[PDB]
RNA sequence: AUACCACACACAAGGGAUCGUUUGGCUCCUGGGACGAGGAAGGGCGCAGCAGAGAGCGAUAUGUGUGGGAGCAGCAGCAAUGACCACACGUCCCCGAAUACAGCAUAGUGCUGGAGUACUCCUUGGAAUUAAGCAUAUGAGUAAAGGAAGGAAAAGAAACUAACGAGGAUUCCCGUAGUAGCGGCGAGUGAACAGGGAACAGUCCAACAGUGUAAUUCUCAAAUGAGAAGUUGUCAAAAGGAAGAAGAUGUGAAUCAGAAAGAAAAGCUGAACGAUACAGGGUGAUAGUCCCGUAGUGUCUUCUUACAUACGGUGAGUAGCUGUGCUCGGUAAUGCACAGUGAAGAGGUGGCAGUGUGCAUCUAAGACUAAAUACAACAGGAGACCGAUAGCAAAGAAGUAGGUUGACCGAAAACAGUGAAAUUGUGUGUGGACCCGAAUGGAUCGGGCCCGUCUUGAAACACGGACCAAGGAGUGCACAUACACUGCAAGUUGAGCAGAGGAAGUCUGUGAGGCGUAGUGAAGACGGAAAGCAGUGUGAGUGCGACCCGAUAGACUUGUGAACUAUA
RNA sequence: UAGGGGCGAAAGACCAAUCGAACAGUCUAGUUGCUGGUUCCCUCCGAAAUGUCUAUCAGGACAGCGCGCACGCAGAGAGAAG
């Protein structure tokens, strides 16, 4: 909308679009402001007042996270997401405390002993450059999802495992649905810490009782 | 992962920083690895290539060749090595430039300030290594 | 205008009207946290907040509820054996505009 | 007639180069510049926002203002021969 | 609508508190007395030096003829307030006596 | 149809679509908010070995000092006697507030002027538009024009609310509320206290200064003197500190080889190794270990901040009143002015005019004040944004080339990639405008008027359309609503805001308000049926540019014009 | 000597190819009951050009005739016989 423009009106054998007032340049007499014009203004310009976020009831958020946690212990769902678990003895996995690990070298040896080798390899081999214009806008590489580790108490193991591709970490008390159901499909593979697994009873309570940690919520 | 928020991870910003570099930052672009023996003769692991030094080409058309560095083009980041050339229709021969990182140093040119440059870097290490 | 509705009344006629968005909400929250933290170091052993009296809310609708007020009165402070200069040094808030009109309200603040 | 033949008589020139602004707009008879109002003390009111931004600070060289910012950054150190005067003051 | 359900009689009820008596401030110290005396004194000297204003003369003249209700109306129109008029009439009356 | 016209296919022309790419734009967040008589901002002119534009710099037109260290892009010459870069300093032509000047203060030195003005304060003040016409009203105390200041500005410690069992400076957020009311009672307009929070801080002058001596400020001398201001009244006390924050910069792990194939391996295949570092960028195809970094760790430099005296209850052309004009939701006057008139020392107020009388709450006509709040230029970080007819007008010497008498107006052009259609030539085939149905070795047979659009009615002697590519029109927000889907249910809820957390996500508290749990009346007053609340979306109404394009007109400027033409 | 103003031996003539009210720029994307245009496929259902009121007659609103979702259900655009 920058330019000085006006319509020539009828009687000149031309369409009555606004035109640019100028002289000495090829720009004289060209068609100015409308959406059907080169260099004109777009239809309904995009605007900051749009509603970016969305609400969801707290009671649904609580219930969805509870049944996402449940699905992490049904083999049919875990396999269905594409985690491969052929070599793993039993689900769920619960690592002890008194893990005194500090180095990544010894950290991987632990994970291999739980049967996770094929799963981890599946992630490392996956790295590829994205198709389309997203590769220009800071979203260049894509990787497959792998195990999530959940802890509750501060331990050295967290900074021993984190550089291994596809390993992900969160605390039990603030466990998110984006981490528990990626892409909106449920049944992510989870490594529990022994403290964290016991805490699930305080957090979600018992059937037909009220949780002390989540006020006003019952299963 | 990066936890410092003052350093950029934008593709657009990293690329501009590369090509518009000047001064000492430009010199950092001309670094090459030293061979295993020289890494015992001197403390350093890598140095900026200069005329008169002796290099093995480890990638490309001229792989396996050895020779003396003739010239260093800073604007178009390339090094000319003695005896790496192409012949035109005329029979005339033109030296083809190689990117620094495809080379490896075999003998160092010790003319001029090189001995002081090396000393300055060794001291900078030890100062913090021994602490 | 057609059909049955509550008759419109939407006030968007004025062309000089300003809009205020709230995209800064999470960031300004983080700044307020960091200012309190550093303020808390400057006076380390002492609480960041002062002590305040309990008063009774205003109308017929809120009579039966008690709330924090602005400051203790010279009479409350004196009855508890302190002096005004000392009270300030120990982190008690003072308000010389307030008056005492009940026995009960005085006894509780003491 | 008012078209082509009247164009032949157009050999006088009412505006010359202004000494304040360069813009070939000083009207000799009126004694006034149509771009910048010379000889009035203040500069003229510009007609619109588009036209005034074409002549703002930062459209030219800003020689003095740039140096001042660098000196402020450095802590106004002054000429090193004369440090004792600075320090006393 | 959660408005206008009680009658005016029941809205007038109140809780039985125990009150505190007001602390009277009647004592006036020696220095405060001299302060007030000097101000009242100064007000005498001004009246002695400069005399009465035109409407005050016209007012006092009406008081001698017992034109009480005329004087009242006159003073109301000059000062605006019926209270100020009642006060100024009483001060003028006392001056004449 | 030998050669014209049309169509199909192959090759050569002609043009620049499409796909692949991007040292640019845009949006949000955080920091910053740094000019001038010591000559600014803006304009002109000069300076290179070969030098037009642009960049850089002033006749010192690549000088000095500090920290580094290898080349100067072409050609000729230079360079460890220091190429080039980074930090500071020195030098800095002419015009311009432009001043050998104007106004003004002090014992004296001096100060102001111009630039910028997004955000803040003070004045002045429209019309288009809506009311389906229009004059009060609306748009709007908005646009435009003037004055002024700072990193914020303004405001600020009750001549304040309230009628409770009361509270207690100012500013900001949630809310009371599209309510009480104002209104050709039409269109439309429209606040306050409470209740929940962020941040918190109070003080000065006058009234009212030692009289057994102006004890007070300044100048010159001197080691104790002269003089100026002032009795129309001067003079009312502490050093001091470690914390807190922002930058700059050093260091920083670990790889080799091969068949086939390619211009080139980093791919693929086997064997290893690092990780508190698998963020991201560069290398001749897709790299943790080839190069620059990153996680982790060192140093250094700046900036911010902190103890003393004496006091109260009368601040006048003011408050108020009469008339008048503007203004506000303020209504028998909410605020502000002008003219007449004009107080008391005791006065002001308690949303409806007057008079009286108790009761409650305050103290005007002098001043200062932090934090929590707003937003350009310039710098830094991010993104479900745009990808060269897009995104800023501008991805190159863009406010440029160029243009107006003037105020002012204003383009195109990416890769030495790919290479579509319109349109042209040559060769080879098939037809005489072309489509649909059905066939021959071969003449052809049957059916069909030119599309889009307003219209009772178009093949029309109704209008738009020469041809091809690319662009090109029901969208966003607020408020009620009916339906479909989801959780809980006499209840329900992501208000703001706090606590946790390598964090614009998520989890947990505290805790208002709103609507519902039953209605009737203008009201006093009375009382007796019917599941709701909050979301995710769809159809639809109203207001904002409101599906896209289009008037003749109206207003406003401290903007321009008598080079053509009129008259002195 | 400059725009609701100038200048005119008067024609509403002339004031930079513009004058029964100049030019530049802004408010402004002024308004429009009027003209033009409004971009993919198949399946199923399917109108009205009438009445009342209107500064109403090239426009609206309310009702009548379509479609979608449908709680439910003895009815019918035809005859007899009184
Ligand atoms: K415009
Ligand atoms: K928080
Ligand atoms: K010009
Ligand atoms: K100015
Ligand atoms: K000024
Ligand atoms: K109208
Ligand atoms: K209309
Ligand atoms: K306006
Ligand atoms: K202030
Ligand atoms: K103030
Ligand atoms: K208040
Ligand atoms: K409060
Ligand atoms: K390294
Ligand atoms: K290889
Ligand atoms: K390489
Ligand atoms: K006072
Ligand atoms: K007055
Ligand atoms: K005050
Ligand atoms: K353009
Ligand atoms: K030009
Ligand atoms: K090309
Ligand atoms: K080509
Ligand atoms: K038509
Ligand atoms: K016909
Ligand atoms: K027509
Ligand atoms: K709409
Ligand atoms: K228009
Ligand atoms: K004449
Ligand atoms: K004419
Ligand atoms: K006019
Ligand atoms: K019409
Ligand atoms: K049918
Ligand atoms: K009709
Ligand atoms: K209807
Ligand atoms: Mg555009
Ligand atoms: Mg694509
Ligand atoms: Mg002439
Ligand atoms: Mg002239
Ligand atoms: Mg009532
Ligand atoms: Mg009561
Ligand atoms: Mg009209
Ligand atoms: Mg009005
Ligand atoms: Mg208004
Ligand atoms: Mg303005
Ligand atoms: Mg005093
Ligand atoms: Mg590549
Ligand atoms: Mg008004
Ligand atoms: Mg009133
Ligand atoms: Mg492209
Ligand atoms: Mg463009
Ligand atoms: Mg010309
Ligand atoms: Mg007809
Ligand atoms: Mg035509
Ligand atoms: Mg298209
Ligand atoms: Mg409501
Ligand atoms: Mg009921
Ligand atoms: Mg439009
Ligand atoms: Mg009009
Ligand atoms: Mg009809
Ligand atoms: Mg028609
Ligand atoms: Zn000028």
């Amino acid at each position: 909308m920058r330019h000085s423009a006006k319509s020539w009106g009828t009687g000149r054998a031309m369409a009555r679009v606004p035109r640019v007032r100028a002289g000495g340049t090829r720009r004289a007499g060209q068609g100015a402001n409308a959406n059907f014009c080169r260099g004109g203004r777009m239809f309904a310009p995009t605007n900051v007042n749009r509603r970016w976020n969305r609400k969801t009831l707290l009671s649904i958020r609580r219930y969805a996270s509870a049944m996402a946690v449940a699905a992490t212990s049904i083999p049919a769902y875990v396999e269905g997401r594409g985690h491969r678990i052929e070599q793993i003895e039993n689900i769920p996995l619960v690592l002890s405390n008194k893990i005194d690990t500090e180095k990544t070298k010894e950290g991987i040896k632990i994970l291999y002993n739980l049967g996770l080798k094929e799963e981890l390899d599946k992630v490392e081999e996956s790295k590829n450059i994205r198709a389309g214009k997203g590769k220009w806008r800071n979203r260049r590489y894509v990787l497959k999802k792998g195990p999530l580790f959940v802890y509750t108490s501060e331990t050295s193991f967290t900074k021993a495992i984190r550089n291994i591709p596809g390993v992900d970490t969160e605390r039990v008390e603030n466990l998110s649905i984006l981490d528990l159901a990626p892409g909106g499909q449920a049944g992510r593979l989870i490594i529990w810490m022994e403290d964290a697994f016991e805490k699930l009873t305080e957090i979600y309570g018992e059937m037909n009782e009220e949780s002390k940690f989540k006020k006003g919520y019952t299963m | 992962m990066k936890f410092n928020k003052n350093v950029t991870a934008s593709r657009r910003k990293n690329r501009k920083a590369h090509f518009t570099s000047i001064g000492l930052e430009r010199t950092k672009l001309m670094n090459a690895p030293l061979s295993k023996d020289l890494k015992e003769e001197y403390g350093i692991k890598r140095i900026a290539v200069r005329p008169g030094d002796m290099v093995k080409v480890v990638s490309g058309e001229f792989k396996k060749k050895e020779g003396v560095v003739m010239k260093v083009n800073r604007h178009d980041i390339k090094i000319e090595v003695e005896g790496c050339f192409v012949q035109k229709e005329d029979g005339k021969k033109i030296n083809k430039g190689i990117h620094p990182s495809n080379l490896r140093i075999i003998k160092l040119s010790m003319e001029k300030d090189r001995a002081e440059i090396i000393n300055k870097k060794v001291e900078a290490m030890k100062s913090e290594v021994k602490a | 205008m057609r059909g049955n509705q509550m008759l419109p009344n939407n006030h968007f006629n004025k062309g000089s009207m300003k809009f205020k968005n709230w995209f800064n909400q999470p960031m300004r929250a983080l700044k307020r946290k960091e200012v309190r933290e550093q303020k808390s170091k400057i006076c380390y052993p002492n609480p960041l907040k002062k002590l305040r009296p309990v008063v009774r809310c205003c109308s017929m609708r809120y009579n039966k509820k008690v709330r924090l007020g602005r400051g203790f009165t010279k009479m409350e402070i004196e009855k508890a054996g302190m002096d005004i200069k000392y009270a300030i040094s120990v982190g008690i808030a003072v308000d010389l505009r307030r008056k005492n009109k009940n026995e009960e309200g005085l006894e509780e603040n003491v | 007639s008012k078209g082509t033949p009247s164009n032949g008589k157009k050999n006088k020139r009412n505006h010359t180069t202004c000494c304040r602004c360069g813009s070939v707009s000083f009207h000799k008879q009126k004694g006034k510049c149509s771009s910048c109002a010379y000889p009035e003390k203040k500069m003229k009111k510009m007609q619109n926002r588009k036209a005034m931004l074409k002549k703002t600070t930062g459209t030219g060289k800003m020689r003095h203002m740039k140096k001042e910012r660098i000196s402020r950054r450095a802590g106004y150190p002054g000429n090193p021969i004369l440090k004792e005067i600075r320090n006393k003051i | 609508m959660k408005i206008n359900k009680l009658n005016n009689a029941s809205k007038a009820l109140s809780y039985p508190v125990k009150k505190l008596a007001k602390t009277e401030k009647a004592p006036l110290t020696e220095k405060q007395q001299r302060s007030k005396e000097l101000k009242k004194f100064a007000m005498s000297i001004a009246r002695e030096v400069g005399g009465l204003a035109p409407y005050e003369l016209r007012a006092t003249e009406l008081l001698r003829r017992d034109e009480d209700k005329r004087c009242k109306k006159f003073m109301k129109k000059r000062l605006g307030s019926l209270k100020m008029a009642k006060k100024k009439i009483e001060l003028l009356a006392e001056e004449m006596r």
